[PDB]
């Protein structure tokens, strides 16, 4: 970044990336439960 | 376009059959002068307003988002819409409740000892969540219910807001030099001028005023019979072109007298240097991001989409009207993912998030237009225009010489005449006209002729208060509960209405493709 | 109108017998509120003239004739004519070919060591002898040789005459307060400002842009379809008053900046006490007049009889053409003898003669023109109006609190809207734009389907070679000739015409009542 930045364990990469992939299970989840739903 | 399938996704890959068929027309259809005088007219049209809102945002955040992150933003967003939106002919940039929005989640960061900019890009992240549900479930099939009611009221709401500032930056600049009898000759310029200088705010009058003028006078020479029916098209096509050129000649030639001027950042780089740089840590820049504002983003990511969600949906609306002629198609589900789907990527960049503003499209849709031999013939549909126009805008700091001796004032005129020219197709401005006009100078129309003239001067003045009542919220702190208030108006008239008037009189007053019921 | 009788005094009677019964309809037909705005329209449209020539005048002949004198002349001469004349729609008053004598006249007393105002007294003296001849022997029979083009060649000259110098006031302001990065802010104000002024030219020109906008915006809204039809037409007969009162109120409102305003005189004195009085003797004021001069002044009252006698006679054709619905008749013998014995007679009083100018008349009758649902439908011919400018006039240096708070350019605007709604009834200038025209958006009119499209071309193009020699006349020193080339186009009309036009396209072209041959 820009002058002096906190220091994490992921970096901006990793950390995006992770959130990415929560983000698809979470939709993913919701994809199927509503797949689930409208046929029993 | 508005059905809803039942499909996940299914508006989507609808949205991406009907249009990318017409991908090579899309292209060729752009080969004639009338889309370079729109793509010059739109360059400027999209600029200003950028600049503008870029420079308050650097002045209202502390510099941490400007006037280059916003331009790359909109460079970005725009270019990546033309080439993949079902509906070219928008545009897509900042708009004025993204800037309360922003501006009040900034003093809830700087209350809570927050940093602004990681919010903004976790609230980005819930964007991107929000949208990805919407159009799986088809979830913008509901502004069906949004009728030529609701459209026209914003869209006329809209308009008096774009003139009001118009005419307030004028206010705001005659302020800044008031005349006086005498001026102190010794006043430092840079960046800005410090004391009053004589002759600066009569000029940018003058400018303003002549180029609406000449503005006005090509329009209307377009639709003359003077010259060859070619020339004439070719120069009335051009009149926007041509009278800013004018101006800002009748500018280059006076030397002593002062003008602001339009101003862009030096070079490709943030406006704080010392604040973040072109990537922002989700997890927190200086310190720990704390866990509980991640996911308490959600709210203010509800507000965003909704804003984003009604900004873009009813502009669409409104330029794909079936009196304008659109023969192509639109895709509302593919334009509003990409739209929430960019600016949640570039929250991630620390550049603001952008929605299709109603303006800046509906001038776009409007210079497209060609009128047959008063009656609209055909619209030159094409993705060109709007890819050039963001080119530029991306360009507009590589071409600083050229912007740094254009006039604001003539920006001025030019937002006028926009804001004039953007109530043609809204029917609420014609009945409005009608309330100051003799029933038998009436129009023969189907709401006229089938609408006794008392009920539809009733009928109109029922909007005439919709419209007090959303400019009352706009000059309230709580501005960012328009969209909600403009949500309102639907059960008005699917509820309210129809106790007051019957059925014929709301086929003829509000009819979607303005039938004779 | 224009035959011979034959009999001593014979058009001179005839035109007596032909208004004269009108007489009491010349005044009930005023009761109306078009005459008042009618009269409010001419009040400033004949003083400012009035006060300019006046000025210039005392400037150019040391103050032996003056503003007051140049006043109380147009007010006398005013009063006799309304309340005598055949044609009262006319409006009298000083022009410049008469400005341009005086010049010349003082010139040659100067070289000549001559007494200007006694020279003026023989000359006035002579001009009675010259028109009562003319009158009795029925001199004015010779007018009907005067067709459609030289009547509409002197009025668009005349037109463009107007406009010009309208302009080139402008221009003069401008040049005067130039625009500058620094300003004097001490300097002298009286009389007039010694240096440039900041604000001064940019709000002159604002307030003349103002005027002829709103002038025009409220002419327009006499023939829209907006408000009930007894107020909508109300307001557009009173457009120039109101267009005038708004723009006096927004240069009122502004307090520190400096705008020219009308000046007049203190009193109702000569403009010089000390060269001569309000009766001037014929034999001579400081020496004795010579006996060589009150023979030698024929060929100046010939050619400022020449001068009168055209204007007048031509401005009377002009505003009671028959297609202007002038139905109570005109006097051409009766007026002519009128004004240049009224001018002889103020010529003994030291005031300049007076003639018919165009413009003012033109504007004056087409502020009682009464248009139907276009199509002119009546003329309000009525006495009170020229009456009520001339004493208005008279009363002008008593109202001085009033006139000293009207600045000069609502007064530009102002003669600016006369100059284009002077154009209307010009055939000449309908076929000039007919240049600039594809022959298919052509009229319907007898003179475009009768003759080749490149006929008729050719006979505008010669016409507009006969207005720009007539611009090289206005632009030498030998302006006093530009009657003479203007009558040269009779010549033109009736002998070298025919050899390159048929006679059928003659007929259609210049045609006195538009017929179709
Ligand atoms: C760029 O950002 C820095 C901080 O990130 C700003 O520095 C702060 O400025 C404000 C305004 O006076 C004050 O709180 C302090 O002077 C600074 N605080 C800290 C913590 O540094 C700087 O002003 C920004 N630059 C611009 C042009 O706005
Ligand atoms: C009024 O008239 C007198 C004389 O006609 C003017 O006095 C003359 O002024 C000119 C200009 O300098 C010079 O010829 C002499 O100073 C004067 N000559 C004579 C014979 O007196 C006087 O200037 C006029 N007043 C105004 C205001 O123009
Ligand atoms: C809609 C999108 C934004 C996903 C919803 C956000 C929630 C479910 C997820 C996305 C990314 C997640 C974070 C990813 C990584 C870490 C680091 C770890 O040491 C503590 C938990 C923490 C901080 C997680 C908290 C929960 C979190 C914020
Ligand atoms: C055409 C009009 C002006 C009349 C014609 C003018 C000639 C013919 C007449 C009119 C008045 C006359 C003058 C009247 C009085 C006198 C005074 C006398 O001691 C000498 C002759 C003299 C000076 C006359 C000369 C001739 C004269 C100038």
């Amino acid at each position: 970044g820009e002058r002096v930045q906190l220091a994490h364990h992921f970096s901006e990469p990793e950390i995006t990336l992770i959130i990415f992939g929560v983000m698809a299970g979470v939709i993913g989840t919701i994809l199927l439960i509503s797949y689930g739903i409208r046929r029993l | 376009p508005l059905q809803q399938t039942g499909q996940l996704f299914g508006g989507l890959v609808r949205d991406i059959r009907r249009r990318y068929p017409y991908y090579l027309s899309d292209i060729t259809d752009a080969f004639s002068p009338q889309v370079l005088a729109a793509v010059i007219f739109i360059y400027f049209a999209a600029l200003s307003p950028a600049i503008t809102f870029g420079g308050l945002l650097g002045e209202k955040t502390r510099n941490q988002m400007g006037v280059s992150e916003l331009l790359i933003s909109t460079a970005v967003q725009g270019i990546l819409f033309a080439l993949l939106g079902a509906q070219p002919l928008l545009v897509v940039g900042f708009s004025g409740p993204l800037l309360v929005f922003e501006e009040a989640f900034f003093s809830f960061c700087e209350t809570n000892g927050l940093e602004y900019i990681v919010g903004r890009v976790w609230i980005g992240f819930w964007l991107i969540l929000l949208v990805v549900l919407v159009v799986a479930f088809e979830g913008s099939f509901l502004v069906r219910f949004i009728s030529r009611y609701t459209q026209e009221i914003f869209s006329f709401l809209i308009s008096l807001i774009f003139i009001y500032e118009t005419f307030s930056k004028l206010i705001k600049i005659f302020q800044d030099h008031p005349l006086q009898k005498t001026y102190n000759y010794n006043v430092l310029m840079v960046p800005k001028p410090q004391g009053p200088l004589p002759n600066t705010a009569l000029l940018s009058l003058v400018l303003m005023a002549g180029t609406f003028f000449f503005a006005m006078m090509l329009r209307k020479f377009k639709n003359s019979s003077y010259f060859p029916g070619k020339l004439r098209r070719v120069i009335g096509d051009f009149g926007v072109p041509i009278s800013i050129l004018i101006m800002v000649l009748v500018d280059f030639f006076i030397q002593d007298t002062y003008t602001q001027k339009l101003s862009v950042p030096d070079g490709f780089k943030v406006s704080n240097s010392s604040a973040r740089g072109w990537v922002i840590h989700p997890l927190g820049l200086r310190s720990e991001f704390p866990i509980w504002m991640m996911f308490a983003s959600a709210l203010p990511a509800l507000l965003v989409f909704i804003l984003i969600f009604l900004e873009s949906q009813i502009t669409t609306l409104i330029v794909s009207k079936p009196e304008r002629k659109m023969v192509k198609g639109s895709g509302f589900h593919l334009d509003l993912l990409l739209v929430v789907g960019m600016g949640g990527v570039a929250a991630l960049f620390g550049m603001p998030w952008l929605s299709a503003t109603t303006v800046r499209s509906v001038t776009h849709a409007n210079a497209l237009t060609v009128m047959g031999k008063a009656q609209i013939q055909e619209v030159k549909e094409q993705r060109i225009s709007g890819l050039l126009v963001a080119v530029l805008v991306g360009l507009s700091i590589l071409m600083e010489p050229i912007l740094s001796r254009i006039p604001l004032a003539v920006l001025f005129g030019i937002f006028l005449y926009m804001g004039v020219t953007s109530l043609s197709g809204i029917q609420l401005f014609d009945r409005i006209l009608l309330l100051f006009k003799p029933p038998k100078y009436h129009p023969d129309v189907p709401y006229v002729k089938r609408v006794k003239t008392w009920r539809m001067h009733l009928f109109t003045g029922i909007q005439i208060i919709c419209l007090a009542v959303l400019w009352v919220v706009k000059s309230t702190p709580a501005s960012l509960a328009l969209p909600f208030v403009l949500i309102l108006t639907v059960p008005l008239r699917r509820v309210l209405l129809p106790l007051i008037f019957r059925n014929v009189e709301l086929q003829c007053l509000d009819a979607d493709d303005a039938k004779a019921t």
